[PDB]
RNA sequence: CCCUCGCCAAGGAACUCUGCAAGUUGGCCCCGUAACUUCGGGAGAAGGGGUGCUCCCUGGGGUGAUGAGCCCCGGGGAGCC
RNA sequence: UUGGAGAGUUUGAUCCUGGCUCAGGGUGAACGCUGGCGGCGUGCCUAAGACAUGCAAGUCGUGCGGGCCGCGGGUCCGUGGUCAGCGGCGGACGGGUGAGUAACGCGUGGGUGACCUACCCGGAAGAGGGGGACAACCCGGGGAAACUCGGGCUAAUCCCCCAUGUGGACCCGCCCCUUGGGGUGUGUCCAAAGGGCUUUGCCCGCUUCCGGAUGGGCCCGCGUCCCAUCAGCUAGUUGGUGGGGUAAUGGCCCACCAAGGCGACGACGGGUAGCCGGUCUGAGAGGAUGGCCGGCCACAGGGGCACUGAGACACGGGCCCCACUCCUACGGGAGGCAGCAGUUAGGAAUCUUCCGCAAUGGGCGCAAGCCUGACGGAGCGACGCCGCUUG
RNA sequence: AGCGCCGGCCAACUCCGUGCCAGCAGCCGCGGUAAUACGGAGGGCGCGAGCGUUACCCGGAUUCACUGGGCGUAAAGGGCGUGUAGGCGGCCUGGGGCGUCCCAUGUGAAAGACCACGGCUCAACCGUGGGGGAGCGUGGGAUACGCUCAGGCUAGACGG
RNA sequence: CCGAGGGUAGGGCCCGUGACUGGGGCGAAGUCGUAACAAGGUAGCUGUACCGGAAGGUGCGGCUGGAU
């Protein structure tokens, strides 16, 4: 009727509010771009998905990412931006 | 309002799923029983093994019943089915679980070892 | 992490310890990566230690950690000298 | 290495993908008599260059997808649509071992 | 009180010679469907899901001219009470 | 070339055919009769039925703030424990079991230009600024208890922001190579933590990148039982395009497109079964088997699920449904021995609620050390082999 | 110091009792009034802290026959054709090298097994060393036979 | 959305069980007849068919594993 077992509990949560909050900005922040891209408004587009690229690799700083998730979620986020900017282009800002 | 014909489910792991009250058992001529009252019963339909099979002659006490039942404080409760406890000759539970809330009345009653094997008393 | 590690071995009251290079986490009678010696703590027969020392520096030399038992043996065997 | 082996192109009837029938020998691990068996691969051919009767090497690559484990490799005999035969005629012998 | 008709708590054939009478079920589209069989059937077996309205996209036919318009068969998506 | 024995029984008698039977060896055995000792093995093969009680995983005060108690004085501080709390690391190892699985599960040989790996080792480079919360604690409510919610305070190797970029990542280019391998340039993006002593000095820690080493994931050829009185099977079904997902390939998952995939070389179905090193037999070939030991896999009351994390979809972690059981003050709550002993049930049948961490080994720690039913030993059983006695 | 056994197989025999009863029995078989076969006893044979039994695996079983069997009458030729798949296939030359053979090399964990030596007084148990393979990966080689491809023949086969 | 599972309905496979019923194996000394073994007193066997308390009988065609 005890343990330590009891305090990797209390402390799983502590993280998974933590993991939760780090991963709903991430992809609410980078779709935000990935709409901006296609309207395109390339340097409001440009400008979110930077702190998109930011809160990407600041997760993979601990274990909210693997740096492999980091680098593949910043793969797709960055593709995704390209073709939708070429049509109706003018990249500006520059990112890329 | 429970009578003869009437179809009863069982709140209870007796096996017995299903009983058809065949007689109330209150005096020589009762029309209808309620919560607390017992009735003799045939059991209608069970699961496979139980202790009960299909074809027993048992006896239960009504536990829920869907004709809400009237309190002197003035209120009432009813419930969506017809409920039942299978019993022996000493108002003992022949299972050793209770599904599902009973009423109060059993209290009364003296079907003690029911009310406390219930997870809930309305 | 890799260990240089006593794997038990002979019978009741009869220890015979292989000197062996394993996993940390392997079972301690477990299948091992190399056999690098053995070692008889009774010492009944007259080579009761031996060593692959040129072996046993280069598990050293590439990561493994010894015993606070198994490095008593294998400075009694020098393979720390200079 | 990559096992590489040689086989014939049965069916072509799948985008971007042909079925590569290959047939091995050896002895029998008790009569010893040498005997044939064989197996049909699932092949990738992004390009739909393979057709029927196709003596086709496949070398053993990373999943295409589930059962698709192999890509063609070159081409070593074109027309081989009688081997295509031996197979197609096997098949539909079937019909006639039903109840 | 009778006729014809509507509704009913809990029960649900306990009615009665008999579920008599009356409920239930009920069209269409789709899914699906048993013993047995004279291979047709049994079959609407059983059992289920769907059904209004709005907007948007779209396939074929008839008339016409190949088009518009009128008209007939559909398909997909998103909504509303 | 180290290896090969047969006999009884059909007839009045014979020869042949053929079945039954026997002599041998073996067992996790059991049963009867009998029973002295020692050693080393070994002992729930059935109900993966149900379980009383204890124990089987913790550790760091050299990360941090605290309540207590004891020690030296100035009711303030050092210090020693001590207790819970926050923060580390371990808890994914080790230990059990053989249910399920006829499968890339296992064996064997290979693939990864489709991949991850904490701690360990080696090489390169760095630690500069600022802020914040939550438990402990105080205050309030509820309760039999399990035990909570409420408000407010507070530290840190906890948490964010800025900076620096040795470096790495990503996108678009060119170069080598050739499945996503390696280079480089432009843009963008990501580092941190401090603690101890003897102190212009070490030590344990921290951060980013590379390599090694070990441990894995995934994929493929091949091998793997009985029934054909199971002969036809298939809609995520087979392939393609796009995407989601992951460390990573893939129908693994989703949309749409195409009409495919499989099968007498036995598909599909039904039965049984964890598999191998090996074990037992055998002249060999072969047959039988997979307990002990080692490797791998699978499961942790029956199912489903994810979370935390290098690593689990986690036996002694969490959520939910089911079956069962238990406490209760009757309002409500709890549990998961296929860990080690032990109990009960079933069965022809299968052990001590023992001892110690001294050894080996594991975890944490600077270290003294602490935990370790792993283990090392002791106990019961002619169960087995070996040795010994009753002269 | 006990347990099994003493008709043949199969090692060990007499007396009594019983009288198709009581019983034995792995098989063939024993017992119906002189039983080495039932029961006891004497004696004897085999083992010995064991000895018997039951269960099960392999062997004997060449009784699933690859090694290593058969089918007129013992069990066994399909009632007979035709033909699909499949198995198998004449003589000569060459190209390849799939089978097949050889050489090299990697893998084949530890334990076990086997041989040598040693430690527990021996042994069982245990340590240390030695020696191997098959199978598969790779590199090199051989080409008789089997395979394939190509060319020629006429003895099989088919036609006039 | 998926989703353990719960519910409703309809199939398939297997196991056990059932009044009664079919024949089968076995069982020291039952009852009936005598089919087969000799030319077994009708040569036998045979596929089929029909009949009869029972073996069997008879037809058709076939075999010699039929005697003199
Ligand atoms: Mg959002
Ligand atoms: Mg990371
Ligand atoms: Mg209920
Ligand atoms: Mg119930
Ligand atoms: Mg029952
Ligand atoms: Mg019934
Ligand atoms: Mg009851
Ligand atoms: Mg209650
Ligand atoms: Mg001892
Ligand atoms: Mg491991
Ligand atoms: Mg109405
Ligand atoms: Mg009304
Ligand atoms: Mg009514
Ligand atoms: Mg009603
Ligand atoms: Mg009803
Ligand atoms: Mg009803
Ligand atoms: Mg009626
Ligand atoms: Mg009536
Ligand atoms: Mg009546
Ligand atoms: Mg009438
Ligand atoms: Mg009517
Ligand atoms: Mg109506
Ligand atoms: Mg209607
Ligand atoms: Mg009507
Ligand atoms: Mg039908
Ligand atoms: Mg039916
Ligand atoms: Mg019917
Ligand atoms: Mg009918
Ligand atoms: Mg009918
Ligand atoms: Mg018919
Ligand atoms: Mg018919
Ligand atoms: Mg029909
Ligand atoms: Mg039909
Ligand atoms: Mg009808
Ligand atoms: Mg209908
Ligand atoms: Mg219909
Ligand atoms: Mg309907
Ligand atoms: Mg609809
Ligand atoms: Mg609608
Ligand atoms: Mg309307
Ligand atoms: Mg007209
Ligand atoms: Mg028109
Ligand atoms: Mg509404
Ligand atoms: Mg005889
Ligand atoms: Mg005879
Ligand atoms: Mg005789
Ligand atoms: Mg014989
Ligand atoms: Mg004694
Ligand atoms: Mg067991
Ligand atoms: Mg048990
Ligand atoms: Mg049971
Ligand atoms: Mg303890
Ligand atoms: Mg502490
Ligand atoms: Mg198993
Ligand atoms: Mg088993
Ligand atoms: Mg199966
Ligand atoms: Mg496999
Ligand atoms: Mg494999
Ligand atoms: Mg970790
Ligand atoms: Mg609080
Ligand atoms: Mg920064
Ligand atoms: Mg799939
Ligand atoms: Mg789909
Ligand atoms: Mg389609
Ligand atoms: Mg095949
Ligand atoms: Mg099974
Ligand atoms: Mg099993
Ligand atoms: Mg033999
Ligand atoms: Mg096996
Ligand atoms: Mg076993
Ligand atoms: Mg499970
Ligand atoms: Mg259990
Ligand atoms: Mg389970
Ligand atoms: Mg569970
Ligand atoms: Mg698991
Ligand atoms: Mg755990
Ligand atoms: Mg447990
Ligand atoms: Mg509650
Ligand atoms: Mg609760
Ligand atoms: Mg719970
Ligand atoms: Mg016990
Ligand atoms: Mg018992
Ligand atoms: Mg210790
Ligand atoms: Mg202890
Ligand atoms: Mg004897
Ligand atoms: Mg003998
Ligand atoms: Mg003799
Ligand atoms: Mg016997
Ligand atoms: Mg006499
Ligand atoms: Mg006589
Ligand atoms: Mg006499
Ligand atoms: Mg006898
Ligand atoms: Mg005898
Ligand atoms: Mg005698
Ligand atoms: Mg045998
Ligand atoms: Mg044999
Ligand atoms: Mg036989
Ligand atoms: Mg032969
Ligand atoms: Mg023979
Ligand atoms: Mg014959
Ligand atoms: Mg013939
Ligand atoms: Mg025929
Ligand atoms: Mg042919
Ligand atoms: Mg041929
Ligand atoms: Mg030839
Ligand atoms: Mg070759
Ligand atoms: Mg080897
Ligand atoms: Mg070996
Ligand atoms: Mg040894
Ligand atoms: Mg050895
Ligand atoms: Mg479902
Ligand atoms: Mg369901
Ligand atoms: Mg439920
Ligand atoms: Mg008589
Ligand atoms: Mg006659
Ligand atoms: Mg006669
Ligand atoms: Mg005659
Ligand atoms: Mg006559
Ligand atoms: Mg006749
Ligand atoms: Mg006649």
């Amino acid at each position: 009727r005890n343990l330590s077992a009891l305090k990797r509990h209390r402390q799983s949560l502590k993280r998974r509010l933590r993991n939760k909050a780090k991963k709903s900005a991430i992809k609410t922040l980078s779709k935000k771009a990935i709409q901006l891209a296609q309207e395109g408004k390339a340097e409001e587009a440009l400008k979110i998905m930077r702190k998109a690229e930011s809160l990407i690799d600041k997760a993979a700083k601990g274990s909210t990412l693997h740096k492999n998730a980091a680098a593949r979620r910043k793969s797709r986020l960055m593709r995704k931006v390209r073709q939708l900017l070429e049509a109706a282009g003018a990249p500006l800002i520059g990112g890329g | 309002m429970i009578q003869p014909q009437t179809y009863l489910e069982v709140a209870d792991n007796t096996g017995a799923r299903k009983i058809m009250c065949i007689r109330v058992l209150k005096g020589s001529n009762a029309k209808y029983a309620t919560v607390g009252d017992v009735i003799v019963a045939s059991v209608k339909e069970a699961i496979p093994r139980g202790a009960v099979k299909e074809g027993d002659v048992v006896k239960a006490v009504v536990v829920r019943t869907k004709k809400e039942i009237k309190r002197p404080d003035g209120s009432a409760i009813r419930f969506d089915d017809n409920a039942a406890v299978i019993i022996n000759n000493q108002l003992e539970p022949r299972g050793t679980r209770v599904f599902g809330p009973v009423a109060r009345e059993l209290r009364e009653k003296g079907f003690m070892k029911i009310v406390s094997l219930a997870p809930e008393v309305l | 992490m890799v260990k240089i590690r006593l794997a038990r071995f002979g019978s009741k009251h009869n220890p015979h310890y292989r000197i062996v290079v394993t996993d940390a986490r392997r079972k301690r009678d477990g299948k091992y990566i190399e056999k690098i010696g053995y070692y008889d703590p009774r010492k009944t027969t007259p080579d009761w230690l031996k060593v692959d020392v040129e072996r046993a520096r280069y598990w050293l030399s590439v990561g493994a950690q010894p015993t606070d038992t198994a490095r008593r043996l294998l400075r009694q065997a020098g393979v720390f000298r200079q | 290495p990559k096992k590489v082996l040689t086989g014939v192109v049965v069916s072509d009837k799948m985008q971007k993908t042909v079925t590569v029938l290959v047939e091995r020998q050896f002895p029998h691990p008790l009569y010893g008599k040498v005997i044939k068996r064989s197996k049909k691969y699932l092949a990738h051919d992004p390009e739909e260059k393979y057709k029927l009767g196709d003596v086709v090497e496949i070398i053993e690559s990373r999943p295409i997808s589930k059962r698709k484990r192999f890509r063609v490799l070159r081409l070593v005999e074109s027309g081989r649509m009688d081997l295509v035969e031996k197979y197609l005629i096997r098949r539909q012998n079937y019909e006639s071992l039903s109840k």
